[PDB]
């Protein structure tokens, strides 16, 4: 059995990985050096009839709901195909911004269609990775040898099209984003192999865990989009405490920040001071969760060299200052712990995990042909599952609904498709037409979206 | 000692 990377990307009908629906999935499999070792996997998901797409997304993706309905398969089958691809042993599943987006879509698709929302990402030596944090780390820590493009504002751009172009790489098609992601992996691996291999090694949570010494507050380099392009997404952090609820979250302090509010203020204050940000100027609370299960970029503090800090405008001396004050102040530790100490089922993935029995029973749901779902005797403990099961049957297999179920589906469709909603949606499209009068392909997409609301709703 |  051989190690493979599976590059993949979704187009969806909206920004919400749970309330919005998938439109297209695209993937290619690769060997460990990024040679293509399979055929392009590209396919559509038919949206169910209880859903209208976000106009803005269709304008981006160029994919009407009409095209996805005509060329696609119901979400059950869509889930199936992805599931196979993802569950081939020794696969590293990766993409571009996939951790904060595509993986959330994947989990919701699996959750809605009775697959384990997680197992695919760690079973049989599967893992996940996200090449966006790699590009960011590369820029932050070891930029030399690659061209780093700046947007109109003057800050670094990690949009795939700028990156490829800045580096003489043809960027043309569902497959285009995927090929660009591969080309970027190649580039970083060639120009900067030791960093690339280090990050790859540290996608794993136990290797990350090894970096974290809380009693001693070992400072680390951290590269996160939360830190902002204006410091190349980088700071020195120190771990203060483990999250008291999330077993995979550790509470870090941002050492370049202002640690005065940590010492001076109490826990209640800090809780909403951290929550309601950028309204009070009242220094920011320099504190962020790092989730060892979300491929965070972490490295021993001295991999960010003095000269590297100068490059990014990071004040090395201020950081070392804040660390020394912290260490000699362990009442901040119990303080930060204290800070952390919807009726729609589609949005309830994160209401807990399903027990062994719960999850074995959803397994039978899967094994059962749609036609025999009504005739099914099994019990459920977790209260979500009935809800998922009705929605799963109505959305994918409307033919199998009995009289009282067809009625229930209707009331559900009427519930979403209110006079308020439909008039808004119609008016949205009509304004977008005006806004984009100059952009003819959009006018046409917008109009097509109108044709679709016409048929599916009234 | 450094990794990269
Ligand atoms: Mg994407
Ligand atoms: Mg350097």
């Amino acid at each position: 059995q051989q190690s493979t990377f599976l590059f993949h990307d979704y187009e969806t009908f909206g920004t919400h990985p749970a309330l919005d629906r998938p439109a297209q999935f695209a993937a290619i499999r690769t060997d460990s050096e990024f040679n293509v070792i399979g055929e392009p996997e590209v396919f559509y998901c038919k949206p169910a009839d209880d859903y209208l797409p976000q106009p803005g997304a269709v304008l981006i993706t160029g994919i009407t709901p009409q095209e996805a309905r005509a060329k696609g398969e119901n979400e059950a089958a869509f889930a199936a195909r992805i599931h196979s691809l993802f569950t081939v042993p020794k696969t590293c599943i990766l993409g571009y911004n996939n951790v904060r987006f595509d993986d959330e879509v994947t989990r919701n698709i699996f959750y809605r269609n009775f697959y384990d929302p997680y197992a695919w990402s760690w079973q049989h030596d599967n893992s996940r990775w996200d090449l966006l944090d790699v590009m960011r780390a590369c820029y932050a820590l070891r930029p030399e040898g690659i061209n780093w493009p700046e947007n109109d504002d003057g800050l670094p751009s990690f949009r795939l099209e700028h990156l490829t172009k800045a580096n003489g790489i043809e960027h043309s098609d569902a497959m285009a984003d995927v090929y660009a992601t591969i080309a970027m992996a190649k580039l970083v691996k060639t120009r900067q192999p030791r960093l690339f291999d280090y990050l790859f090694t540290h996608r794993n949570k136990h290797k990350l865990m090894a970096l974290i010494d809380v009693p001693q507050m070992k400072p680390l380099v951290h590269v996160s989009g939360m830190f902002g392009a204006w410091r190349g997404n980088t700071s020195w952090v120190a771990p203060l405490a483990w999250h008291p609820e999330n077993r995979n979250a550790v509470i870090m302090v941002d050492l370049a920040g202002d640690i005065s509010p940590l010492l001076e203020l109490d826990s209640d204050t800090l809780r909403e001071r951290l929550y309601t940000a950028k309204t009070d100027l009242n220094a920011a609370v320099p504190v962020k969760l790092v989730h060892i299960n979300k491929c965070p970029v972490l490295a021993q503090a001295n991999t960010l060299r003095p000269e590297d800090a100068d490059r990014l405008g990071i004040n090395r001396q201020h950081c070392l200052d804040n660390l020394k004050i912290l260490r000699e102040n362990p009442q901040v530790r119990e303080k930060v712990v204290a800070i952390f100490a919807s009726d729609n089922v589609d949005a309830q993935l994160y209401n807990g995990f399903f027990s062994d029995a719960d999850r074995a029973a959803m397994k039978i749901v899967l094994e059962t042909e749609p036609r025999n779902l009504p005739a099914l005797d099994i019990t459920f403990v977790d209260k979500r599952i009935e809800k998922l099961l009705f929605n799963y049957r109505a959305r994918n297999f409307p033919g199998t609904l009995d009289y009282a179920e067809q009625q229930r589906w209707l009331e559900h469709r009427r519930q979403v498709f209110t006079p308020e909603f439909l008039q808004g949606y119609a008016d949205e499209l009509q304004m977008l037409v005006q806004q984009y009068a100059d952009d003819k392909e959009k006018v046409a997409l917008l109009k097509a979206l109108w044709q679709y609301a016409d048929e599916i709703v009234e | 000692d450094i990794p990269f």
